[PDB]
C-alpha cells in the first residue's frame, strides 16, 4: 500500500478506547429547549452586533464590560476599584479572611505594648564626650596648621 | 452544530476563542460579530466574556480551562484577573500560575476528565492542573509536536487531532483518554486543530474556511448534531473522504 | 542637467523667515469667528509653563487596539492662577482692515 | 466711550493680565493681552466686559477638560546654528575640504545669486509658534490638596513633584494638564486659544479618564511619589535617631 | 488617497461638525458661559 | 585580559548568566536545551569539552584540565558556592510572597 | 495583499537591511540574512529597516544547502534594540530572531525556539499557534 | 495598574520607570535605572551591592521576620469584587503601615544599642 493510501486510510481510521467506556457529557438541559436563531424571523434575539449597529456601527459604539459582572450587590458594578495607595498596591492586601488576621495584629500589638516592646529609655558622660569633642577640634586645628606649613 | 466563523477575516479561532462546558472567553475587537456568533449558538446558557490576555488578543492560545476551572499565565494583569472573576460565577476556579512556558492554550489541552500537558511542564504547574481543573494529566506529544493544546481539539465526546498521527499513535492517545479520536484537518489541510477550532460537548467554531467533508468529519467525532457518531466516518462517509483527501 | 535621484525638500518654506519672534508674549493672530446666537464667552487664556509628567490613561478608544487598556502618555502642566480683567477695547469695520 | 463701543464696534475684547506673583517666577511685571468675547451682540459683550471689570477670571471658567485648544509660545532659542541642525542637511564626507557641516552645492545653476530657497546658517529655535489641536486632561484647582489623586490612586497629592518642578518651582495655582508638547520653554507664558473651527476627530468628543499621575522627582531616577513612601522604603536613618 | 482638500473630504467633515461635534461643543460652551456669567453678576 | 573591551556590554556580546549555570548543573535537560541551541561542528574542539562552570567550549582535554587550574574557574566555582542572584531572592530581600491558595 | 501587516502601532526598527538574525524555527537554517522589508518607503540613502512583527526577504547562510539559493519570507520574532509598547514598558530581548513564513504567514517549520514577541504574536496566528512563550 | 519592583536594587518600579529585558529561558527582568541595568549587564551581584535590598536583607539590617509582612502577596486567586472588602482593606492598609513603622524603628535601635 502506498504512501498516499496510508495517509487516507490513516484519515478514515477511527480510534476507540479499548475498554470500551465512555466519558460522562456535561451538556446542560437548557440546550434542548433553546430555539435556532435565524435572521428571518420577527421575534429573534437581539444580539450584540444588532446593538452595535443600532448604537453608531463598528469602531463607535462602546461596549460596556461590566455589564455582565455578577455581583453580590448589583449597584457595585460601575464601581471604581481602587488600585493604588499610598505606593502600595491593594490587589496585593485583598484577602477574604482580612478581619481574623488584622485582629491578631491588633492582639499581638496590645500585648507588646504591655509587654514593653515601644518602650524608650549621664552628666559625666556628657562632660567627656564634650571635652573629647574639644580635643578632636582642637587635633583638626593642629593639622590645618600643618597643612598650611 | 458545528459553526463556520472568522474573527476580523481570520480562520483561526482557536487563537481568538476558549471554549469549554461552563463558559466561552472572546477575545475583544473592534467589532461585536465574533462575539454574535457565540452569542447566536450559546443563548444565554453560559456566560460569554469579552477578555484581554496581557494586553494582546490570543487568549484562546494564551488560556486553558474545563468547566469546573480557568488557567491564566503570569502576565496576565490584576484587573484582568479581576474582570474573569467577576464575568464567571463561582463555581469556576481561576487561578494565575507561574508556568515558564505562558502560552497555557498551547502547552495544555484538556476535557472535563482529563489533560494533556507539554512534556516540559514544572512539577508545581502539573499539580496545579490537577487541582484546579480536577482532571489526571499525561505528559504527551502529538505526532511528534510538543504544542498538545494546538495541535489537538478534545471534548468529552472525541477528539480531533493531528491529520499525520499515525494509526498506533490514535489508538494508544485513545485508550489514554477514554474518548474516540480521529486524525483530521480545518481549514483546507492546516494541521494546527487547536488554533483552527474550538469545541465543547454541544458545539464546535470552526473557520469560515473549513470545508464541508473536514466539517462533517468534525460533526461526526464530536456527535454535534442529531444522528452524529464517529462510526460514520468509516461506513457512511469512507468514500466522500477518500475523494477528498487522497 | 537634471537631478538624477528625487529627494523631498529639507525643511518648509511656509515658516521663513527663520529669524527671532519680535515679541517674548506669543500672539493671537487669528480668534474664532463670532456667531450672535451663541452665549458670550472669552476666548483665550494666559499661562506659565511649569514642566511635564507622566500619567496612565483609561483608554476608550473603539477600533484602536489600545481599546479598554491602560496607556502611558507623557503631558504638560501649565500653571494658571486666575487673571485679572481691567480693560475693554472696541474694534469697527474699515476697508483697510 | 462705552456707548461709542456699544454703537459704532463690531469685534470687542477684554484686556487682561496675569497674576505673576502666585507664580514662583522672579518676574513682578505680569503679561497683559487682548481677549476677544465671542457670542451675543456687542451691547451683551460691552456689559459682560464692564460686570468683569477688576475681577479675577479663573482657568476653569474659560476651557473646560475633554476640550482640544491651541498652545501659542516662542520656542526655545538655541542660538546660531549651521545648516546640518537648521535645516536637516545631509554632513559631506569626512575631512571634507573647508568644512563638512555645510552645503556642497548652494548656487550651481543660473541665475547669478544664491536664491532664497537654499539652506544657510543663521538663528534657530526662538520663532513664534501655533500649535492646534490638544487635549485638555486635567483642570486642578490649586485649592485641592489632593489635585494629582485619580479615583483608582487614593494617594493624597498635588501636581508638584518631590523636590518640585526642576528650574521652576511648585504649583500652587489651578493647572491645566495637556496631552503632548507645547511650543514653549518652562517659565514661559504660553497663550491658550479656542479652536477655529468645530473639530472633526473623535479623540476630541473623548472622554479622559485619569488612572494615575506621575509625581516622582524630576531630578533624577526618582522612584516614589510621595516622602512618606520614600521614608517608609528606606526606614529608619541615623539623623533620625540623631534627631 | 484623497488629499486634506479633497471636496468629498470637505463635506464629510461638514456633516461631522453639523450633526456630531455641533451639539457637544454647544453644551460645554453654555456650561461655560453660565460659569463666567455667574463670576459677572457677582 | 578582554579581547574588544570597549563593546563587551553589547548585547551581541553577551554571555550566559550564573543562574542559567546553576539550572544546566541541577538539570541536564536545561544544558541540553542550551546545547541544542548551538551547531557542534562549529565548536571548538566540536564540543567534546565543555565546563558548565564557566559555561565554556574548548578545543582539547589538556586545554580544560588547564583551565579548571586556572583563577576564573576558581572564581566561578566560588561564585556558584555563594549561590546565583534569583527572582526568588529578589522577593524575598523586600519580603514579598506569592500567594497560590 | 503584501506582506506588511495592518494594525501595526510605531516601534523602533532595529535590524536594517544586512542584518543577519538568527532562525528561531526547526525548518533547517540556522540564520536569516535581511536583503529587503515589507512595507519600508522611499528615501534617498535610508537603508529600509525592520522590528519585530515585520515580514523582511532573506536569505540563508548557515543551515540546509537546499535553503541557500532562495529568498524566503521571514517574519522577525526578537529583537535586541530596545523598544516602547503603549503601556510604557522599554524592553529588549537578548538576540535578534525570525521565523520563515510563506507570503500568506504561515510558518514553514514546526516549532519555535526560544520566546515570541507579543507584536509578532498578535499579527501572525499562526506563530501564536507554534510559540511555546509569548512575551 | 501596578507597582513593581526592582530587580536588581529593589526600589518601586512605576510605570514607564526603567527598562525591562527579556531572556530566551522565557524569564523577565525589569529594573527600575539605568544604573541597576548596567550593572547586571557588567554581571555584578546584587548580593555584594551595599545598596540594594538584597544586601541589606543578607546582611540582616532590613526586619525580615514580622507579623506585618505576612499581608502582601502576590494573590493568583483572584476575589470577586466586593465594596466592603476593599474599604475595610484600605483602612487595614494603613493600620499596617503604622504598625509596621513603629516596629521598623524598634528593630533599628535594637541594631544601634
Ligand atoms: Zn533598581
Amino acid at each position: 500500500i502506498g504512501t498516499r493510501l496510508q495517509e487516507v486510510m490513516a484519515r478514515i481510521h477511527v480510534a476507540t478506547p479499548m475498554d470500551g467506556t465512555t466519558r460522562e457529557t456535561f451538556i446542560p438541559e437548557a440546550v434542548k429547549n433553546l430555539k435556532k436563531y435565524d435572521k428571518n424571523d420577527p421575534n429573534r434575539r437581539v444580539l450584540a452586533r444588532d446593538i452595535e449597529e443600532a448604537n453608531g456601527g463598528a469602531g463607535v459604539f462602546n461596549v460596556d464590560l461590566r455589564k455582565d459582572w455578577i455581583l453580590e450587590n448589583p449597584e457595585w458594578k460601575y464601581d471604581k476599584i481602587p488600585e493604588i495607595f499610598d505606593g502600595k498596591n491593594v490587589y496585593d492586601y485583598i484577602d477574604p479572611d482580612i478581619d481574623a488576621k488584622l485582629q491578631a495584629l491588633e492582639e499581638e500589638e496590645e500585648r507588646l505594648e504591655k509587654e514593653g516592646f515601644y518602650d524608650e529609655d549621664d552628666e559625666e558622660e556628657e562632660e567627656i564626650l564634650q571635652k573629647a569633642e574639644y580635643i578632636r577640634e582642637q587635633h583638626a586645628l593642629i593639622r590645618n596648621e600643618a597643612k598650611m606649613r | 452544530m458545528a459553526v463556520r466563523a472568522q474573527f476580523e477575516n481570520s480562520n483561526e479561532v482557536g487563537v481568538f476563542a476558549t471554549l469549554t462546558n461552563s463558559y466561552c472567553l472572546v477575545a475583544l475587537g473592534a467589532s461585536e460579530n465574533f462575539y454574535s456568533v457565540f452569542e447566536a449558538e450559546l443563548q444565554d446558557v453560559i456566560p460569554i466574556c469579552r477578555t484581554t490576555i496581557a494586553g494582546t488578543r490570543i487568549i484562546g492560545r494564551l488560556t486553558a480551562g474545563n468547566r469546573k476551572g480557568l488557567l491564566v499565565p503570569t502576565t496576565t494583569t490584576d484587573q484582568e484577573l479581576q474582570h474573569l472573576r467577576n464575568s464567571l460565577p463561582d463555581d469556576i476556579r481561576i487561578q494565575r500560575i507561574e508556568e515558564r512556558l505562558s502560552a497555557l492554550g498551547n502547552v495544555i489541552v484538556c476535557n472535563d476528565h482529563t489533560a494533556l500537558i507539554h512534556p516540559d511542564l514544572e512539577r508545581e504547574t502539573e499539580e496545579i492542573i490537577a487541582d484546579v481543573l480536577g482532571v489526571e494529566v499525561f505528559r504527551q506529544t502529538i505526532a511528534d509536536h510538543v504544542l498538545v493544546g494546538s495541535y489537538m481539539a478534545l471534548s468529552n465526546q472525541g477528539g480531533l487531532v493531528h491529520p499525520k498521527t499515525s494509526i498506533q499513535d490514535q489508538d494508544e492517545l485513545s485508550s489514554l483518554l477514554g474518548v474516540p479520536l480521529v486524525a483530521g484537518s480545518v481549514n483546507r489541510g492546516s494541521n494546527v486543530i487547536g488554533g483552527g477550532m474550538v469545541v465543547n460537548d454541544w458545539l464546535a467554531v470552526t473557520g469560515l474556511d473549513t470545508t464541508a467533508p473536514e466539517l462533517s468529519v468534525i460533526e461526526s467525532v464530536f456527535r454535534l448534531g442529531e444522528g452524529a457518531g464517529p462510526g460514520a466516518i468509516n461506513t457512511s462517509m469512507k468514500n466522500t473522504i477518500v475523494e477528498s483527501f487522497y | 542637467s537634471h537631478r538624477k535621484y528625487e529627494a523631498p525638500r529639507h525643511g518648509s518654506l511656509a515658516f521663513l523667515p527663520r529669524k527671532r519672534a519680535a515679541r517674548h508674549r506669543g500672539r493671537v493672530k487669528s480668534f474664532p469667528k463670532d456667531d450672535p446666537k451663541k452665549p458670550v464667552h472669552l476666548t483665550a487664556a494666559m499661562g506659565y509653563k511649569a514642566g511635564m509628567t507622566t500619567i496612565v490613561r483609561d483608554l476608550d478608544r473603539p477600533g484602536a487596539k489600545a481599546h479598554k487598556k491602560e496607556v502611558v502618555e507623557a503631558v504638560t502642566i501649565i500653571d494658571c492662577p486666575p487673571m485679572v480683567v481691567v480693560g475693554l477695547v472696541g474694534y469697527i469695520e474699515t476697508p483697510r482692515g | 466711550e462705552l456707548e461709542r463701543i456699544k454703537k459704532y464696534c463690531t469685534v470687542v475684547r477684554v484686556l487682561a493680565h496675569t497674576q505673576i506673583r502666585k507664580t514662583p517666577l522672579k518676574q513682578k511685571k505680569a503679561h497683559l493681552m487682548e481677549i476677544q468675547i465671542n457670542g451675543g451682540s456687542v451691547a451683551d459683550k460691552v456689559e459682560f466686559g464692564r460686570s468683569l471689570f477688576e475681577k479675577p477670571v479663573t482657568i476653569d471658567t474659560i476651557f473646560e477638560k475633554d476640550e482640544m485648544i491651541d498652545v501659542i509660545a516662542v520656542t526655545k532659542g538655541h542660538g546660531f546654528v549651521g545648516v546640518t541642525a537648521r535645516w536637516g542637511t545631509k554632513k559631506l564626507p569626512r575631512k571634507t575640504h573647508k568644512g563638512l557641516r555645510k552645503v556642497a552645492c548652494i548656487g550651481a545653476w543660473h541665475p547669478s545669486h544664491v536664491q532664497w530657497t537654499v539652506a544657510r546658517a543663521g538663528q534657530m529655535g526662538y520663532h513664534h509658534r501655533t500649535s492646534v489641536n490638544h487635549k485638555i486632561y486635567r483642570i486642578g484647582k490649586g485649592d485641592d490638596e489632593a489635585n494629582a489623586s485619580t479615583e483608582t490612586d487614593l494617594t493624597k497629592k498635588k501636581i508638584t513633584p518631590m523636590g518640585g518642578f526642576v528650574r521652576y518651582g511648585e504649583v500652587n495655582n489651578d493647572y491645566v494638564m495637556i496631552k503632548g508638547s507645547v511650543p514653549g520653554v518652562k517659565k514661559r507664558i504660553m497663550t491658550l486659544r479656542k479652536s477655529l473651527f468645530t473639530h472633526t476627530s473623535r479623540k476630541a468628543l473623548e472622554k479622559v479618564e485619569l488612572k494615575w499621575i506621575d509625581t516622582s522627582s524630576e531630578f533624577g531616577h526618582g522612584a516614589f511619589q510621595t516622602a512618606a513612601e520614600k521614608k517608609q522604603f528606606m526606614g529608619t536613618l541615623k539623623k533620625d535617631l540623631q534627631t | 488617497a484623497k488629499s486634506a482638500r479633497a471636496s468629498r473630504i470637505k463635506e464629510n467633515h461638514q456633516r461631522f461638525k453639523k450633526n456630531i461635534a455641533g451639539p457637544v461643543e454647544a453644551a460645554r460652551l453654555e456650561r461655560l458661559s453660565a460659569k463666567l456669567m455667574a463670576i459677572a453678576q457677582a | 585580559g578582554v579581547f574588544a573591551k570597549r563593546t563587551m556590554t553589547k548585547t551581541r556580546r553577551r554571555l550566559r548568566d550564573l543562574d542559567q549555570i546553576e539550572r544546566d548543573l541541577r538539570s541536564p535537560r536545561h544544558l541540553q536545551q542550551y546545547k541544542e541551541t548551538k551547531a557542534a561542528e562549529d565548536l571548538p574542539g566540536l564540543g567534546l569539552y565543555y565546563c558548565i562552570e564557566c559555561a565554556k567550549w574548548f578545543e582539547s582535554e589538556t586545554s580544560l584540565v588547564g583551565h579548571r587550574k586556572g583563577k576564573p574557574h576558581k572564581r566561578r566555582l566560588k561564585q556558584l558556592k555563594e549561590g546565583a542572584y534569583t527572582h526568588e531572592e529578589a522577593m524575598a530581600a523586600i519580603g514579598y510572597r506569592i500567594d497560590n491558595g | 495583499k503584501r506582506g506588511a501587516p495592518g494594525g501595526k502601532l510605531k516601534m523602533t526598527l532595529g535590524l536594517p537591511v544586512g542584518a543577519i538574525m538568527n532562525c528561531a524555527d526547526n525548518s533547517g537554517a540556522r540564520n536569516l540574512y535581511i536583503i529587503a522589508v515589507k512595507g519600508a518607503g522611499a528615501r534617498l540613502n535610508r537603508l529600509p529597516a525592520g522590528g519585530v512583527g515585520d515580514m523582511v526577504m532573506a536569505t540563508v547562510k548557515k543551515g540546509k544547502p537546499e535553503l541557500r539559493k532562495k529568498v524566503h519570507p521571514a517574519v522577525i520574532v526578537r529583537q535586541a534594540k530596545p523598544w516602547k509598547r503603549f503601556d510604557g514598558v522599554f524592553l529588549y530581548f537578548e538576540d535578534n530572531a525570525g521565523v520563515i513564513v510563506n507570503p500568506k504567514g504561515e510558518m514553514k517549520g514546526s516549532a519555535i525556539t526560544g520566546p515570541v514577541g507579543k507584536e509578532a504574536a498578535e499579527l501572525w496566528p499562526r506563530i501564536a499557534s507554534n510559540a511555546g512563550v509569548v512575551m | 495598574m501596578r507597582i513593581e519592583n526592582c530587580f536588581f536594587c529593589g526600589r518601586p518600579a512605576w510605570p514607564s520607570k526603567g527598562i525591562t529585558f527579556m531572556r530566551n529561558d522565557g524569564k523577565a527582568f525589569r529594573f527600575c535605572r539605568s544604573k541597576c541595568h548596567k550593572n547586571f549587564k557588567m554581571k555584578r551581584n546584587p548580593r555584594k551591592l551595599k545598596w540594594t535590598k538584597a544586601y541589606r536583607k543578607n546582611a540582616g539590617k532590613e526586619m525580615v521576620v514580622d507579623s506585618t509582612l505576612q499581608f502582601a502577596a502576590r494573590r493568583n486567586v483572584p476575589v470577586r469584587y466586593n465594596r466592603e472588602l476593599w474599604q475595610k482593606t484600605l483602612k487595614a492598609m494603613e493600620r499596617i503601615s503604622e504598625i509596621r513603622a513603629r516596629r521598623e524603628r524598634v528593630f533599628y535601635k535594637k541594631r544601634m544599642a
